[PDB]
């Protein structure tokens, strides 16, 4: 339920091929940018950083949970379906 | 004046398993019509 990891903008690269190492079975790669993650304070900072480095980018809008109406008293309604059968 | 030397709550010695729910059944005729929430249930 913690939300502390949904507060900063992140830049990550497109995932590339990983393959099995014949000796040990380890996951091998040829992608030098496979672990690169950059943190940004604003969407506009991240866009600016990608553009000067010549990287094509896709930007997705931040999703905030919608405000909700919580009423503990609704659990005991006279005539509504919100009445809970158990506690 | 009342005797007030014996115990006058002795009827309960003759109660049985269904005494309470027989009185409840007997008392149904006097009750007033119940209110309604408008639905058959909260839908279980």
């Amino acid at each position: 339920s913690g939300v502390n990891n949904t507060k900063k903008w992140k830049m990550e690269f497109d995932t590339r091929e990983r393959w099995e190492n014949p000796l040990m079975g380890w996951a091998s790669t040829a992608d030098p940018l496979s672990n690169m993650v950059l943190t940004f304070s604003a969407k506009e900072d991240a866009i600016a950083f990608a553009e000067k480095n010549g990287w094509s980018y896709d930007v997705e809008e931040k999703k905030v949970p919608k405000p909700k109406s919580k009423s503990y008293g609704a659990n005991f309604s006279w005539n509504k379906r919100t009445r809970v059968s158990t506690k | 004046p009342t005797d007030t030397t014996t115990y006058k709550n002795l009827q309960h010695h003759d109660y049985n398993t269904y005494t309470f729910l027989d009185l409840n059944l007997d008392l149904s005729k006097f009750r007033l019509p119940q209110p309604s929430s408008g639905r058959e249930s909260p839908r279980h």
